[PDB]
DNA sequence: TGCGAAATTCCATGACA
DNA sequence: ATTGTCATGGAATTTCGCA
DNA sequence: TGCGAAATTCCATGACA
DNA sequence: ATTGTCATGGAATTTCGCA
């Protein structure tokens, strides 16, 4: 206030204000003629209230903000001052949009055995098909063989009746779901302890975490299309078909179907391959192990060049959900309290309760 | 001449009728001569068509070269023929009255009729819901012969549903009084 | 057929059979010992067969259409035939996505004045506010100057009476909209005959070619999204308030605000410039002139490693708009009648009529 | 002292009653004291309320210093003060009988008066749908003193609707018989 | 020990609404 | 308490057939 | 003729649903 | 018959204040 600017009038030097320009006074108001113009320089005591009346004009970010006020004012770094504001605007902080990008996707391993872990999934809906409107999708993580059961909702009893069909074959380790009403009820959850199996879940709104059945929906979705073209869209009769022609692709990458990489022989379909012909099962088991093993593994990409990385600690906002017309798409701001790997996080919600979740939905808070 | 396969040939046959369960009444059963392993299919009916909707589940995860079954109605159809025709599937059937599998095979359907009847004792009516767990059971059963499991064979690793407890298979006294009266 | 397969067995040289395997007979067809095993050489006349079956398993391209008839035959340049096939396979030309993106934007030129260009645009529908749920938007080109008005509905009707009252102010030379309803219609083609108004609509189903307008529509319901926090949704009485605060912000790379570059001169709102107070009127007008003429332009960006650019008589494929449940993503071939400019075409329909499109609606057509 | 400009000096008025034009009987008259531009909005009455709903049109596109007016009641009364005041807008009132404006704002005045009135006869009760085009016409008309139109001294620009038909502004003998009649 | 062409591998693009 | 994926078709690169 | 810090400019990110 | 845009806040770079 006026103990600062009393010393500046009578040519002593603050830290600050540089010496070389000359302090007046006029009209009340201390002055500094600036190669821009004269500015008023007003006392401390009342820096705060300037820098919130210039931001609230339209809620601007740094320089817009700092341009309306250089317009009358001018002192020491006031771009301290005005982000001192802009970490404090509620508003700002929680409407705003970030210009941080994720870090780099990880790769996870490719589960090394046959129903070692499931990826289940739900499409739909569908038009209707002989009364159904779903399909349940079931791939094998190592495999990606697939299995697929038209239901008439997305609810826990169509997945348990599926399941139960599907788990004659076999008993898998795992199941990973994503957070759908069908895997996350307390009915799903005794059905699977019942078995033995583990229930793993994505992290909420994050359907890339179920990638491995995700982009088996697509190729789902895209041959029942093509198989319906010009016809009435009855699909009912045609996931049998869809299944088998699935299961028995090659994927050009890996130069295996997943039947082979389930069974290390092709049944009896078309363009069945025989190479194996003269080996024993044992010799072709033998095989099939090496083969399992050796398959190529996608590896971690590069980061973009303004990538973010949670820190412990780190004040980080998530993302609204549902976010209703004009509401802002970010929570308030919460802290880093576990960082469970580079793209996965556990925060002090907001709720406030723990929370598992993709950094994907999260941004760091701007200005600390 | 070449290895036998998994796929290379699908023994079928139907066992009932049992006493209704959720409505079915006879279960088809399906098992790989190479391996040993074992699917199950509950029906209304032994018919052609009820083998149909049946083996189109199983077809639409595997398809054999060849399906042997006795001379039953429901596989000597000319629907049935049509069927396995289209699949590229051949048909094989023993002769009328002499019913020949093969050694695996045999043992094996007869472990499934005595699993069967044993867990049927005491709860004649709820064998629909069992089924998956006869299945599991069947297929994890070590091969005396072979030094593996149909699971084992199947798929090439272990399972993640051993069954340590080879069991009795065999009905206790009072099993066997819980059968004697329910016959009556 | 049979006259290439005859030579072939009395070890004669065919062109495409490399002389160095030995060519059997064998269960009634030629066979060949290669590297990888035995295959099966089939009659040419049977060889089409062969790879639509083979790609009719499950509408597979290029590889893992090969990959399934390499496991029973070989053939000279299988993936010749195989790719013939893929390139008139109807079903999968139209549903299956590209792999190429669009070439790199064009940064169309400032227009040169004020009121030469006005994109204008609906937002909504908003919660209602004293019954209405729209708002027309309208933004000069040159100088980023925007008008906001709550409408009803997206009509003609209330276009007409908005631009009644912003037409007391200037007529501006062209109006550029997409291709809503209330744009489109006989009634307001007319409305703009009766001015001198030039209509310029985007390309279908491209809101960036409206980018001027979309663009401020992002910041007004920002500042919307601001001043309603923790208030219930009344938007009504803010449009006021946020036109005058959009329009006197400061743009950070241009240094001026909208109502700056329009009037070369700040009103009496908080903070205003005084940098002109002792110029002339015509002294300011004359230094807004050079303003205007020395704005920051943007250039094209760098094309992505594999962009496709449209060529004249290039077969395309438009994308379908709102596609059903199940149906395909694109419509049948067309053909490129015209390059507008490397970024907009004039295709021959399916309709088939004219139609001006924008690239990023198009596909180019797979294997020629 | 400092040159003149835009926004310095908003002088407003209102001209009525007029017949009744779609509900609409007063004109809130408002002109740029430095350029000259015109601002025209209907009223239903020459209340504080009426202004202050106008002026807020206006003031949402450009703020005056200060707003000269005469001793309207609409003008003078407490709330439309207190309106001012709270936009930082200096008012300013000529003194009782003797308006004052200026050279160029009482010319232009004059001259949105004629021009109303030549456009009224005939239609005397379509006004309300005129007023755009009344603007164009008035804040594209070539001003003597100045070598610029209104529109030209506010955006430093052409207009794309030039007026280059300086008009008569004055009535023809069958209009003046429209008009003597009409008051009859 | 090297050439032209074919075969294979690479990999950006885009959809899992 | 968890984590992207992989078919696609031009282009880049390697291998093949022959000398 | 050069240093540390402040000021300015650069520019990838993301939303216009 | 047409065509993306630009606020944002860390980082990179330039300028300022002083010597
Ligand atoms: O938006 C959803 C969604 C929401 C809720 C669900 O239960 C669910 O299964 C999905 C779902 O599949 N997708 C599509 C989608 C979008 C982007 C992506 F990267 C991937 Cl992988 C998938
Ligand atoms: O999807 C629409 C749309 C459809 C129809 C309209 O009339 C319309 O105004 C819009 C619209 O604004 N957006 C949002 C959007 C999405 C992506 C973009 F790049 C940009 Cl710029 C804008
Ligand atoms: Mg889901
Ligand atoms: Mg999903
Ligand atoms: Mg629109
Ligand atoms: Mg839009
Ligand atoms: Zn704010
Ligand atoms: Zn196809």
């Amino acid at each position: 206030l006026d103990a600062e600017l009393d010393q500046l009038l009578q040519g002593h030097y603050i830290k600050g204000y540089p010496k070389q320009y000359t302090y007046f006074l006029e009209d009340g108001k201390v002055k500094v003629s600036r190669p821009e113009g004269v500015k008023i320089i007003p006392p401390q005591s009342d820096r705060q209230k300037i820098v919130l009346q210039a931001h609230n004009l339209a809620h601007t970010g740094r320089e817009a903000t700092l341009l309306k006020i250089a317009n009358l004012y001018w002192w020491p770094n006031m771009r301290k001052d005005v982000v001192k504001q802009l970490g404090r605007c509620q508003q700002c902080l929680i409407t705003n949009a970030s210009n941080k990008a994720s870090g780099p996707i990880l790769r996870p391993d490719r589960p090394q055995k046959p129903f070692d872990k499931f990826f289940i999934d739900y499409i739909g809906p569908l038009p209707p098909s002989q009364g159904y409107l779903y399909v349940l999708v079931v791939v094998d993580g190592m495999t990606g063989f697939t299995w697929l059961y038209p239901t008439k909702a997305p609810s826990t009893s169509a997945t348990v009746k599926s399941l139960n069909v599907l788990t004659s074959i076999a008993i898998p380790k795992v199941i990973h779901s994503d957070q759908g009403a069908a895997f996350t009820s307390s009915t799903f959850a005794e059905w699977a302890k019942e078995r033995g199996i583990h229930l793993e879940f994505s992290t909420p709104y994050h359907p890339q975490s179920s990638g491995k059945v995700e982009r088996k929906n697509s190729d789902i979705k895209r041959l029942l299309t093509k198989l319906l073209v010009g016809r009435p869209t009855k699909w009912y009769d045609l996931l049998p078909v869809v299944q088998l022609a699935l299961n028995n692709t090659y994927s050009p990458v890996l130069k295996y179907t997943p039947h082979q990489l389930l069974f290390g022989i092709d049944s009896n379909t078309p363009f069945a391959n025989q190479d194996t012909l003269d080996l024993t099962r044992e010799e072709e088991l033998s095989l099939l192990q090496e083969i399992r093993t050796s398959l190529y593994h996608p590896s971690t990409p590069p980061a973009s060049s303004r990538s973010w990385s949670p820190v412990v600690g780190q004040l980080v906002q998530e993302r609204v959900a549902r976010p209703a017309s004009l509401r802002p798409r970010w929570h308030k701001p919460s802290t880093v309290l576990k960082v469970l790997n580079p793209r996965t996080v556990v925060i002090l919600d907001h709720l406030g309760n723990n929370r598992t979740v993709s950094i994907d939905n999260l941004k760091p808070t701007s200005h600390q | 001449d070449r290895p036998q396969k998994p796929f290379d040939k699908f023994f079928i046959d139907y066992i009932g009728p049992l006493p209704p369960s959720q409505g079915y009444l006879y279960v088809l059963v399906v098992v790989d001569g190479m391996t040993g392993f074992t699917w199950l299919y509950p029906t209304k009916a032994p018919s052609t068509s009820a083998t149909v909707k049946s083996l189109n589940v199983l077809t639409s995860i595997a398809i054999p070269k060849v399906i042997h079954s006795d001379q039953g109605a429901a596989f000597t159809s000319s629907t049935f023929a049509e069927w396995a025709k289209e699949r590229g599937i051949h048909l094989e059937f023993s002769t009328p009255y002499h019913p020949q599998s093969s050694g695996k095979v045999e043992r094996k359907n007869s472990d499934i009729k005595r699993l069967l009847t044993k867990l049927l004792v005491g709860r004649p009516t709820k064998w629909y819901d069992l089924l998956p767990v006869v299945q599991l059971a069947l297929n994890n059963t070590y091969s005396p012969v072979l030094k593996y499991t149909p699971h084992q064979l199947l798929f090439g690793i272990d399972s993640n549903t051993p069954f340590a407890n080879q069991d009795t298979l065999d009905l206790t006294r009072e099993e066997e009084l819980s059968l004697l009266q329910e016959i009556r």
